[PDB]
RNA sequence: UAUAUCGGUAGGGGAGCAUUCCAGCGACGUAGAAGGGAAAAGGGCGACUUUUUCUGGAGUUUCUGGAAAAGCAAA
RNA sequence: UACCGAUGGAGUGAGGGCAUGGGUGCUAAGGUCCAUGUCCGAGAGGAGAAGAAUCCGGACCACCGGCUAAGGUCCCGAAA
RNA sequence: ACUGGAAAGUAUGGCCGAAGAGCAUGAAAGCUGCGUAUCCGACAUAUCCCUGAGUAGCGCGGGACACGAAUCCUGUGUGAAUGGCGGGGCCCAUCCCGUAAGGCUAAAUACUCCCGAGAGACCGAUAGUGAACCAGUACCGUGAGGGAAAGGUGAAAAGAACCUCGAACAGAGGAGUGCAAUAGACCCUGAACCCGUCUGCCUACAAGCGGUAGGAGCGCCAGGUGUGACUGCGUGCCUUUUGCAUAAUGAACCUACGAGUUACUGUUUGUGGCAAGGUUAAUUGUUAGACAAGGAGCCGAAGCGAAAGCGAGUCUUAAAAGGGCGCCAGUCACGAGCAGUAGACGCGAAACCAAGUGAUCU
RNA sequence: GCGGGGAACUGAAACAUCUCAUUACCCGUAGGAGAAGAAAACAAGUGAUUCCCUCAGUAGUGGCGAGCGAACGGGGAU
RNA sequence: UAAGGGCAGACGGUGGAUGCCUAGGCUCUCGGAGGCGAAGAAGGACGUGAUAAGCUGCGAAAAGCUGCGGGAAUCGGCACA
């Protein structure tokens, strides 16, 4: 596809970039997007949860009552789950929730998300910019000029740009990401996607086909 | 779709079976186990190769044969795939485009019908006759 | 843990090309003057595992 | 996470116990006793929905028998005559006429009195 | 659209409801949240769900997907 | 109208009554062991006063409609 | 400005942002407080010719090695060589490799009583540690040892001056405080079982699981609601059984608690990605889980034969298709079912073994 | 961590070889780690130890039962 | 005529469920550190406050003594003085 380029003042610059068709104009795979999103949210998990089973309780293993003759239910030791304060049966155990997805499946899901953004027309290509000093107001003005300051936005940068990151840190509906670390969840989680020219070049080079 | 309207493919996810949770489910009470006996108890396990005390088949039958340690087994390659690789050269034995540092034996199932010099660890007599008839050569090394 | 093969089964059974189990007939080791020559040759030949004994032989060979 | 459905579990019992009001003693409010009583009642209700049709037909037949004997016939003779003449008025309507519209019942009887 | 079929134990198969928490999207709340009492209505059917009012005095919830310490009448 | 191949999941491997053909027993047993059907098991409804398998009959739900089965029609109790 | 007891709420209108983390504040605060981003800061005191002899080897009895008698070890008895000597799964010869009977050695590895800083699709007072509080306390036992229950007034004690009944706050009725005292000290909410009072209807000629289906009269508030004269039908439930109203088992009742879970490895299947190929593991780089690398390995791609081996053939045979087996789309995942190994659906023995405590009874 | 002693219930659908297990337990004794470590080695070319992924439930072992179970090689950390 | 009883509603009693709440647990991550003791340890006994000490701290100098650095208006530990 072809996208016009805006400066940081919100005005069309007359320059145009070409987005790779094999990235931005493919038929999206909804099942692939589902799988990639699920894997991302599973990898974020820290499954630190546990309860005490019978072998891990603190009571002694002594038979509480004699087997026959007392006239009540037969009883073993005090750690039984039938007793109040007894064992937790089949409670949680520490777990690792990561699983495997094929690399080609992940690439397909990434391209499906990008194609979906392009088809629904939320991709804005902007000129590369730098800040001499960190300043939240300047980044806010850039977002307002690009008309992305209402809903969630994701800016994609070609490199670190520490001053820009510091400027965008405090804004609540703004996310930043490097071009080479683009993933399906992050692309889909934001309403608007903003790319720079160098970011477009990097994405086209690195995620094609 | 976005994160708010995710949908798996139809029939991709299925709910698990949960037993011992009431009459309406069809899986409560005895919870699919039947009534009594060994198989109804917690911790029952099947003894593999056990038939109730009758001498099992894996003891009734006799042991046979032996396995050679230094068995030289070749990977078979046929004339049909030789000709397929030839039709996009005349000098085979590249074979990485397969194997991975293996011994290759050329066998005769299809037909070469070309003029190729093939290097391989082994050939069959039929394969040699076929390649020479089509006008080829062998390098058995 | 991974499944363990039964040692006796791995010494007594073998896989054929189309996923059949090869076995040897078992009545011929030490009482052979009394038996019949055709009987002995039919016990010499290599047989296959019956379908009802399959999946039990497979469980012994770790479903391989 | 830990899940205990306290409110739903209690609400199920409360909904059923609203249905056992009016029962005698512990059968109205004690829950295991009350729930036991309510299900046996449901089996009774299924059976009695079937029995109600037989009961009402028997009542209609008895009223028709009395009115026919007042007119000079018996129930079996009257119904045979009606069926022979092809009159399709059912026993519910005939009993209603016998109880409340004796002139109409009389004209019906006079139609087949031949 | 028709025809046929629809008693069920062991048992096999299918489709759903509620519960706790999470992500995304929407919402509600001192002009009264959750919980507790009473009343009314609803559902091919049901698990259950809405609404009104009193008490209560601070949190709760819809839809889509995800994960389980995910449902008691007898031991 | 659902019989075979191959595959995934089973449960069952304490049966019982009746009729028929028999063994055993005493041509006893609501006895016991086989065979052929059937029903209860796992089956509600109707008659038989009340009865697991005798006689009639296989319950998707509702109906204050109708016809019948076995068996009945003096009253309890529907119909001479 | 509005509501409110009280704004941090809602509606306006402003400002800061390298600070929109959080906690507290009379309800939910970027701009009220402590903080947060960022920058600055230490008088000390700490930290950074020779070549290994009771040997090598050997007998007997044993042990450890994956191995239940090669290599290694030795209780008992013996016992060399100095180019020589040892090993290559038992012994011999050749070949190859090494040089015992002396010693030291960082890293990559294992762990958490303790300290600092963090986190959770972990619990939330019968849960989570036995222990949120008086906790290894109370209590029990000669002793070793066993081992609990127990959180919540209110924003703020403003924790009720004073009056009345009464011997007394024993308790209550007031007044007053407070948004609220039916928040009054056992104090948020305040369910069930269980216990009462009032009002409506029924009930002292009546006989069985207590309901269910009909159905007057009476009583409340406009077709609803309470009761129920009288009539038909009806031997609870669970479990175990050929078969249970059974005089077979089981439960006083209520609330709360209580039982197919997870990991790994297989197998089948639903749905997917790539496809004659499919897939990475451990690990590494960048920035900080993501992205990229990493092809070792595994499966498929040719079978037959015990095997040498031959190959769309092959085995059997002197030879014959006479006979057997074969020729004539996979792989990696996600979800689910099932299996095995783990305590493996839960509760329950009589016992066995190890280390201790007891002769204050007898 | 190293060392000295060392069970049984259990599995084998009985049980004695075997298993449970060189586990529980008792005892002795270090350090921030300890042990190991520089070939009288593996193999049929590599080149000290240690740890991870494979090789592989393979070779073997076994009342050849139940079971037990390597190494060479290759890829890494160092 | 209801001695008493039955059912329903309302309102109370008991009891402490439920909802909401909590730094008290549980599982981990990263970085340190990995001992104390004859210069007398761990763990205790008895003391110590203006007023009895249940905890806490401390040791006949006994909820504390001295110096240096930091800080700037309250402080005299907790169990509603
Ligand atoms: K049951
Ligand atoms: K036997
Ligand atoms: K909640
Ligand atoms: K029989
Ligand atoms: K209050
Ligand atoms: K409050
Ligand atoms: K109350
Ligand atoms: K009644
Ligand atoms: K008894
Ligand atoms: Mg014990
Ligand atoms: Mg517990
Ligand atoms: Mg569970
Ligand atoms: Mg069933
Ligand atoms: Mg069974
Ligand atoms: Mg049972
Ligand atoms: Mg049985
Ligand atoms: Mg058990
Ligand atoms: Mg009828
Ligand atoms: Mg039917
Ligand atoms: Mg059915
Ligand atoms: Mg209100
Ligand atoms: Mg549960
Ligand atoms: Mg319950
Ligand atoms: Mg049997
Ligand atoms: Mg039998
Ligand atoms: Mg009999
Ligand atoms: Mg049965
Ligand atoms: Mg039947
Ligand atoms: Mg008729
Ligand atoms: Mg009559
Ligand atoms: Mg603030
Ligand atoms: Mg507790
Ligand atoms: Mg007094
Ligand atoms: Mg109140
Ligand atoms: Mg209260
Ligand atoms: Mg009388
Ligand atoms: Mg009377
Ligand atoms: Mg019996
Ligand atoms: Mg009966
Ligand atoms: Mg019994
Ligand atoms: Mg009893
Ligand atoms: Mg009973
Ligand atoms: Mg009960
Ligand atoms: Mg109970
Ligand atoms: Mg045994
Ligand atoms: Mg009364
Ligand atoms: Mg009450
Ligand atoms: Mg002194
Ligand atoms: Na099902
Ligand atoms: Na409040
Ligand atoms: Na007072
Ligand atoms: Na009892
Ligand atoms: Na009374």
């Amino acid at each position: 596809m072809e996208l016009s380029v805006y400066n940081i003042k919100g005005e069309d610059t007359g320059k145009k970039v070409v987005l790779d068709d094999s990235i931005f104009a493919i038929e999206p795979n909804d099942h692939a997007i589902y799988l990639d999103v699920k894997q991302y949210m599973a990898n974020q998990r820290q499954g630190t949860h546990k309860a005490k089973e019978r072998s891990e309780l603190s009571g002694s293993t002594r038979k509480l009552i004699r087997q026959k003759g007392s006239g009540g239910a037969r009883r073993g030791d005090i750690n039984s789950p039938l007793l109040s304060g007894g064992a937790r049966v089949f409670g949680p155990r520490p777990r690792n929730y990561s699983f495997k997805l094929n690399k080609k499946l992940k690439a397909l899901a990434r391209r499906s998300a990008l194609s979906y953004k392009a088809k629904n027309n939320e991709i804005i290509v902007v000129e590369d910019f730098n800040f001499d000093a960190p300043k939240t107001k300047a980044f806010k003005a850039i977002s307002a000029a690009l008309k992305v300051g209402e809903k969630k936005v994701l800016y994609v940068l070609p490199e670190v740009n520490k001053n820009v990151y510091l400027s965008a840190r405090n804004l609540p509906n703004t996310n930043l990401i490097l071009a080479n670390l683009i993933n399906t969840y992050t692309v889909l989680a934001s309403k608007n996607l903003v790319l720079t020219e160098r970011s477009v070049a990097v994405v086209n080079e690195l995620f094609k086909a | 779709m976005n994160l708010s309207s995710l949908k798996p493919a139809e029939g991709a996810v299925k709910s698990r079976k949960r037993i011992g949770r009431g009459p309406g489910s069809g899986l409560g009470g005895t919870s699919t186990r039947g009534h009594k006996g060994a198989k109804s108890r917690s911790g029952y396990s099947k003894k593999i190769g056990f038939e109730g005390g009758q001498m099992p088949i894996q003891r009734r039958l006799p042991k046979f044969g032996f396995k050679n340690i230094n068995r030289v087994e070749y990977k078979p390659i046929n004339l049909s795939v030789l000709q397929t690789l030839s039709e996009a050269s005349v000098e085979d034995l590249i074979a990485a485009g397969v194997s991975r540092n293996s011994l290759v034996k050329i066998l005769a199932n299809g037909t070469v019908t070309t003029a190729l010099t093939v290097e391989a660890h082994a050939f069959s007599k039929t394969a040699e006759e076929a390649i020479v008839r089509a006008g080829g050569s062998v390098v058995k090394l | 843990p991974k499944l363990k093969t039964n040692s006796g089964a791995k010494k007594r059974f073998a896989l054929t090309g189309t996923g059949k189990i090869k076995r040897k007939h078992a009545f011929k080791s030490h009482i052979l003057t009394k038996k019949t020559k055709k009987q002995k040759r039919n016990l010499t030949y290599f047989s296959t595992v019956h379908k009802v004994d399959e999946n039990a032989v497979k469980q012994l060979l770790c479903l391989r | 996470p830990r899940s205990v459905n306290h409110v739903a579990s209690r609400a199920k019992r409360k909904r059923i116990l609203k249905l056992t009001r009016g029962y005698f003693g512990a059968r109205k409010n004690v829950w295991t006793v009350a729930k036991n009583t309510w299900e046996k009642g449901l089996t009774y209700a299924y059976r009695d929905r079937k029995s109600k049709k037989r009961n009402f037909r028997a009542l209609w037949i008895q009223r028709i028998n009395a009115a026919a004997r007042l007119e000079g016939m018996s129930y079996s003779r009257l119904m045979g005559a009606l069926h022979a003449n092809g009159i399709e008025i059912n026993r519910k309507v005939l009993a209603d006429l016998a109880m409340n519209h004796p002139e109409a019942f009389r004209a019906i009887v006079a139609k087949v009195k031949n």
